[PDB]
DNA sequence: GCACGTGGACCACAAACGTGAAGGGTGAGGCTGGAGGAAAGGCGTGGCTTTCAAAGTCCCTCTCCCCTCAAGGTCCTGGACACACTACAAACCCAGAGTTGAAGCTTGGGTTGCATAACGGATCCAGGAACAAAGTCGGGGTGGGGG
DNA sequence: CCCCCACCCCGACTTTGTTCCTGGATCCGTTATGCAACCCAAGCTTCAACTCTGGGTTTGTAGTGTGTCCAGGACCTTGAGGGGAGAGGGACTTTGAAAGCCACGCCTTTCCTCCAGCCTCACCCTTCACGTTTGTGGTCCACGTGC
């Protein structure tokens, strides 16, 4: 499950807060519902171009095409900027 | 005795300001159990089944309450009648 | 809200419970997390317990000493009667370019020049003295000294030839339990301007955004504290004003690759702040691109500080 | 670790594993587990910034699902990403139509 | 039965828990010299208020005043005023600590300084951001040199924000000459010139070393301080610079100081280019004293 | 089991329009909302009930809900996904 | 508790005569000695005479 | 006797009590609470009434 | 002229029976290709791509309009306006 | 180029009102139906080039067109596919 | 021929292939393209039956999209598997409300 | 490239002997055909993967048609696939 | 009469209490990552030629534009009644408890299965020729309104 | 109810597309081998079912008042319907060359394999936060009694 990462992400954004068990079920929830949204998104992506590899650029049009604009372009900027630091190290 | 209507103002502070859920369970509980039966007989459910059941449609109906409100308002009306849930289903 | 408000008492009576605790386990030497609360009060006396022995058998003066350090151009600096350095202030990186690394342990003759040996050697070895059980050593006029001397400065390319600089020792005579000499050291070359070399912070950074022309788009609200400059003061003005005249050649490489590749991170460079410091820098770049036709609109970075250590081991 | 090594805070192993499974292509571009988890992280630190927003107006520490339902109605873009998703106990925004006021 | 037993234990360890915190509690007490005359049973929120309460330096004390040099000076940002000042600013400006302490700096200023020093004084372990530097003139007791030249560094601290800095009258003159055996780093000033000469930067170096400070040196062209005699080569160094990346080395040469006197300098010059325009930003120079 | 329906309280019907922003409501209404709910949940129970058979259970489970209510447009939080 | 309990008591009652004494001082015609009962029906008196002249004034 | 005399006692703290509230109603901060005041508080509001 | 309303109940039997579009095609690319240009210019266009979004429009367009029609109804209306239009795209 | 949105002409509309069974038409209408046409477009438009673009073409095909409408949930059939 | 064997018009071996192809499963019973194939075929039997019905109505032999719309949209089984499918050239059901006949 | 017109017109002679069919319809069938095929493929795949399961058999399929066809044609559909596969199992 | 006492009142603290929520620790093994190789996917170069862009011209439908006048939207007014609000009574829901075992879930055994590959082979797809369908224009029949 | 006008559908002619025939193949199908995904038999324990008792908040039923919904009259102005004129659209025709597609060669990217070892997960123990009661004491008061 992703509860740990979910706390590690709260205890940078709000370290004087915690989460109810409910609320964590439903970050749980919410997370693998965007995860299957992108993926089958991508996976259409690809066949509509007879690829038989999911890239990041298949991610960034999924996401452009899913997410609305404000949050596509910080999404996209982060991640431009993961892609960036993984690949450069 | 309160004016009608201001009771209902009060009430609806009241119940957008919780969360619970207004459906008494084990009506709902035996009104699901009486709809499978007719499915298939002999069937068991988890109570969490039964309570995600209710959640979804108490929020279903509330949305449902809330779009025929807009209809009735547009009809420059404050009592919502089937008419204004017809229309909202139908729209 | 009757019992909404006893419980908000309630409530508060733990919350100032618990402020209290956080404040008592704040201020204690070898601090930690996920201390009990048992374990927090009982560091808590056994730190009352060890400060008021220490003390009781004994503006800041912290920020005094900083910036009398500073604007005297100096640093502290300990050596034995044998030459061997003991200890040394952090500010002589910034002055001689030596780390304190390079310089404990290590004989104070390696870096003052071999046709003046004689003379330190004299005044290290030529003093002795044995004090009293009544006076501190550092008081008595017999232990105080100043003279002077010259001192190599350290390089981040070794093919440089040998530089030195002249510089005074203010200082008296201590015993430890062997005899040092200890001394406040002040270049005779003022130095009006001066690079940092140890960030003051784990870590530090901020953002900004520039044009096609290198001219600043954007100034976060981290940047002022560190550089010194609010954004209206930066905003329009060319990010080249800002680098040190050494690295504006490295940094322009730095951009001709950030034009090859569009991503990239930066060689070190420095930065001189409205304070008149010159601050080591390593900068991410990425640029992002006009969708109508998929070029360049801006350029983001994003600043980190860096020491002067990681700087000269690369 | 990878997600170490782009400095990401989800499991960047996981990810692949899971979009290798579920039959979502052929192959799987290495790039592409790293962006998807940063997406993912990014849209997480939005909803609890949000949510840790409203608990503290209403002086909670503790985030629960009212808060949650609160901040996705709140923010237009979450509300048309997540307009037709549902939350336990998530209520809603405290919405009169001016008509239905008394005076 | 089982849940009722497991119950004992875990809420008996409570039990304990709250017994050692008790015992903590009175402990740290006995250890606060407040609580421990107080006779009565102080309650946990009060001896703990108590206790975080109750919660060689003279050495370096005295081996940093010895070797100070110059005066500290406190002055209020939002003031003005003189909070605070060192003896020794009797040696500097001849003004004693009661003359100081109390009046405003900006009058001991020199008029044109007083916009300079309110530029400083102006907001953004003393951190770099709050650090500031500057020289300028400020009066003596004792009278052209009504004023001498100060060097000011120091930092902002806060209710009453100041500035709390030191002031130095550093020697124009350059004493101790380096050793031939020795390689010694010369002085230096770093500045950067328009396409015409015409200052457009320029360092605290260049006031210790020209006696000119920065706005002085600032909006004027390098041919205004040229010597004549070596105006020639300087130019053709100019007109060559113009032309390429490389850094070009002078002769030595004379420039003009605020005295009205000359020094002998040598300097290092190169036009940079700023890469994303392909175009040349400004003269960049490393001037040092020969 | 019979008349279940009658279950669902006027009260529970008024509480619903009130956190749906009603104000007033039609008597007709209880009777039709009745119904609307009866359609609506018979069919999200039919797909429920679909999935436990095709699974081979005897228990419906909260995943076979919300799966049913997912493929409805009704994406639901809480009960895991 | 019983020592208490006395304290706070005569505490309660040294307030109250101090407080009874602080009342009478600002009466005209001031004289000590005059019961509790005499001290508030002279300061009733006062403060409604005292009142009806100031804002009459 | 006893008992006249603290019946006697009695009709002293009535007397008292009686002049408290009618002292209260000459300040308008005690003439406007709403609570039955303390003793020592009515007293406090009406030295500084005056 | 013909009272107000019987051509009109002529003009909608002739649209209901009728396929074709309804649109001028010249002004149709051009409006695609100035909103197209504001997101990647240099484009070329497909025919039966313009006739997919003219078709897509119409259709999409009537439907709004009998969902309009039906509230105009409900509000006792023969004559459509903009509220009703805003509500049933908010429904 | 620009202003083309007015290219969809009162009669245009009016036409396709009637279409949808409308008897009468306020003159609000219009404008109004130009702004919301105009949206829609913007919407389907900007994932048709999104499609494009990911296929580095320069060229909107049908098939653009019909995979933007698919996945906003309207299907239209006889273009291909 | 397997659809010969099921006594189909539709290929079962293009079916197969089809559900091999877009990453589906991992793996494909023989029996499941049948079955798919024959519920197809019945869907489009039961389209062109009403179409040509519709045809018939209109007095024409050949089909076209007009009456596949008009087919689709009075069979309220098809109308409600088919509700937010638009049709090329298909026009709309020749309703009109009796609010709006002249009375 | 593959398109169905050859079963579609097979199945028209079938139901309407007497009938044709333009290419515009044969298209419009097409994509009917198509759309169906994608929504019943991605169904069986979710309920593969709910119940872990990598094979997809005449169950899943007559599971996904369950759950999408209307009842009327449910019953038809599944009658059909049933007989389809006894046949062709028999065969 | 006052002060102190005790009972009483009231306040608020202070602590423990146990419960509920949470976190820290230890076990632990699954899962991540790396090495090594194979070979398939993709990048790259070089060429073509299909499709859309772009335009010209004439005919013409459709759009632009203007006015009239009745019908529809609207405002304003009045009635009553279906709904809300209070009340008491009841119940079944809620909570907590007990009791029973069908089914969930794991283990082990064994099988039938489908994938894969080679190979066989003949129905399907690209293309060529002929016929029917599609597009465009004109005529006839049907439907509704107005007199 | 009958006549006139307008619209809708059908019919005819011309041009283009589809269907049927022909040749070559590779999609479809078969038979084989292989490793194993999944069914099956079996046992073990759990969670759900089923039931009860007791409490009481919610629900049901009943009574009364009015705000809301509806009908109605009546104005007046907005849209429709038509006429009439004019323009760009539509249809059809044309050419240019740019872009997408194709084929060829290289290589390097990631699957697959095996392994190593540690981070994430489960359980277990322990702690903290919390309400909440209560203990507990103090502040203070109301009026008794004593001094």
């Amino acid at each position: 499950s992703y509860s740990i990462y979910v706390y590690k992400v709260l205890k940078q954004v709000h370290p004087d807060t915690g989460i109810s068990s409910k609320a964590m079920g439903i970050m749980n929830s919410f997370v693998n519902d965007i995860f299957e949204r992108i993926a089958g998104e991508a996976s259409r992506l690809a066949h509509y171009n007879k690829r038989s590899t999911i890239t990041s650029r298949e991610i960034q049009t999924a996401v452009r095409l899913l997410l609305p604009g404000e949050l596509a372009k910080h999404a996209v900027s982060e991640g431009t900027k993961a892609v960036t630091k993984y690949t450069s190290a | 005795r309160y004016r009608p209507g201001t009771v209902a103002l009060r009430e609806i502070r009241r119940y957008q300001k919780s969360t619970e859920l207004l459906i008494r369970k084990l009506p709902f509980q035996r009104l699901v159990r009486e709809i499978a039966q007719d499915f298939k007989t002999d069937l068991r459910f988890q109570s969490s089944a039964v309570m995600a059941l209710q959640e979804a449609c108490e929020a279903y109906l509330v949305g449902l309450f809330e779009d025929t409100n807009l209809c009735a308002i547009h009809a420059k009306r404050v009592t919502i009648m089937p008419k204004d849930i017809q229309l909202a289903r139908r729209i | 809200a009757k019992r909404v408000s006893r419980n908000k008492s309630e409530k508060k009576r733990r919350d100032q419970f618990n402020v209290l605790i956080k404040e008592l386990g704040s201020m204690l030497p070898g601090n930690a997390r996920k201390m009990d609360k048992s374990t927090v009060l009982q560091k808590s006396i056994d730190f009352l317990r060890k400060h008021k022995e220490t003390t009781a058998q004994s503006l800041s003066n912290e920020e005094f000493t900083q910036l009398m350090l500073e604007a005297l151009d100096g640093f502290f600096l300990a050596i034995m009667t044998d030459g061997s350095i003991i200890y040394v202030s952090e500010s002589v990186t910034s002055l001689l370019e030596h780390l304190p690394s390079d310089l404990v342990d290590q004989s104070i003759f390696n870096f003052i020049p071999e046709g003046e040996h004689s003379e330190v050697y004299k005044i290290l070895s030529t003093h002795l003295l044995e004090s009293d059980s009544l006076t501190p050593e550092y008081l008595k006029s017999k232990n105080q000294l100043e003279f002077c001397c010259h001192m190599l400065r350290g390089t981040i390319d070794p093919k440089e030839p040998s530089t030195y600089e002249y510089v005074r020792f203010i200082g008296n005579f201590k015993s430890l339990t062997r005899v040092c000499f200890v001394a406040t050291v002040r270049l005779a070359t003022p130095q009006f301007i001066k690079e940092m070399c140890t960030v003051e912070e784990p870590n530090e950074e901020f953002t900004s955004r520039h044009s096609l022309e290198w001219k600043f788009l954007f100034l976060d609200h981290r940047a002022p504290p560190i550089i010194g400059y609010l954004p209206f003061e930066v905003l329009g003005t060319s990010g080249y004003d800002y680098y040190h005249v050494d690295d504006l050649e490295n940094l322009a490489k730095c951009h001709e690759h950030l034009m090859q590749y569009g991503k990239g991170k930066s060689c070190y460079y420095r930065f001189l702040t409205k304070g008149q410091q010159w601050i080591w820098l390593q900068t991410h770049y990425y640029i992002t691109y006009h969708q109508w036709n998929s070029r360049p609109e801006f350029i983001v970075c994003t600043h980190t500080v860096v020491s002067y250590a990681e700087v000269r081991a690369e | 670790t990878r997600s170490s090594r782009a400095g990401l805070q989800f499991p960047v192993g996981r990810v692949h594993r899971l979009l290798r499974k579920g039959n979502y292509s052929e192959r799987v571009g290495a790039g592409a587990p790293v962006y998807l988890a940063a997406v993912l992280e990014y849209l997480t630190a939005e909803i609890l910034e949000l949510a840790g927003n409203a608990a503290r107006d209403n002086k909670k520490t503790r985030i629960i699902p009212r808060h949650l339902q609160l901040a996705i109605r709140n923010d237009e873009e979450l509300n048309k990403l997540l307009g037709r998703v549902t939350i336990a106990q998530g209520g809603v925004l405290p919405n009169i139509q001016a008509v239905l006021l008394p005076k | 039965g089982r849940i009722k037993n497991a119950r004992e234990a875990h809420s008996q360890i409570e039990k304990r828990r709250r017994d050692k915190m008790n015992s903590f509690i009175d402990e740290l007490a006995s250890l606060v010299p407040t609580c421990n005359a107080m006779s009565r049973k102080l309650d946990k929120l009060t001896v703990l208020r108590m206790a975080v309460q109750h919660m060689s330096d003279d050495e370096l004390k005295h081996l940093i005043l010895r070797a100070a040099d110059g005066f500290l000076f406190v002055v209020g940002c939002d003031r003005g005023k003189i909070l605070f000042v060192s003896e020794s600013v009797f040696k500097i400006l001849n003004y004693s600590q009661n003359d100081l302490i109390g009046q405003s700096l900006f009058d001991y200023l020199h008029p044109k300084d007083i916009a300079k020093v309110k530029e400083q004084l102006s907001s953004s372990r003393l951190c770099s951001g709050a650090r500031r530097s500057f020289f300028c003139r400020m009066k003596c007791n004792r009278p052209r040199k009504s004023f001498c030249t100060i060097h000011s560094t120091g930092y902002l601290k806060s209710n009453l924000s100041c500035l709390v800095a030191i002031g130095r009258l550093h020697s124009h003159m350059v004493p101790q000459p380096a050793n031939g055996e020795i390689r010694v780093k010369s002085m230096e000033y770093v500045s950067r010139h328009a396409i015409d000469g015409k200052f457009v930067f320029v360092d605290q170096r260049a006031t210790a070393i020209l006696a000119y400070l920065p706005q002085e040196l600032l909006g004027t062209s390098c041919y205004e301080y040229f010597h004549q005699d070596d105006i020639g080569h300087l130019a053709e160094c100019h007109r060559q610079v113009l032309q390429t990346r490389e850094k070009i080395t002078t002769n030595c040469y004379k420039f003009k100081i605020k005295d009205g006197s000359f020094i002998t300098l040598r300097s290092r010059w190169f036009s940079f280019m700023n890469p994303w325009t392909k175009e040349v930003e400004y003269i960049v120079s490393t001037n040092t004293v020969v | 089991l019979r008349d279940n329906i009658q279950g669902i309280t006027k009260p529970a019907i008024r509480r619903l329009a009130r956190r749906g922003g009603v104000k007033r409501i039609s008597g007709l209404i209880y009777e039709e909302t009745r119904g609307v709910l009866k359609v609506f949940l018979e069919n999200v129970i039919r797909d429920a009930v679909t999935y436990t058979e095709h699974a081979k259970r005897k228990t419906v489970t909260a995943m076979d809900v919300v799966y049913a209510l997912k493929r409805q447009g009704r994406t639901l939080y809480g009960f895991g996904g | 508790k019983r020592v208490s309990r006395n304290k706070s008591e005569k505490k309660r009652r040294d307030q109250f005569n101090v407080l009874i004494k602080e009342l009478g001082s600002m009466l005209p015609g001031n004289a000590r000695k005059m019961d509790k009962s005499t001290v508030l029906q002279k300061s009733i008196d006062f403060l409604r005479k005292h009142k009806e002249t100031t804002a009459q004034s | 006797a006893r008992e006249a005399h603290s019946q006697i006692e009695k009709r002293r703290r009535d007397k008292m009590n009686s002049f408290i509230d009618e002292l209260a109603s000459l300040v308008p901060t005690c003439n406007a609470m709403s609570r039955k005041l303390d003793k020592l508080t009515v007293l406090r509001m009406a030295v500084q009434h005056m």
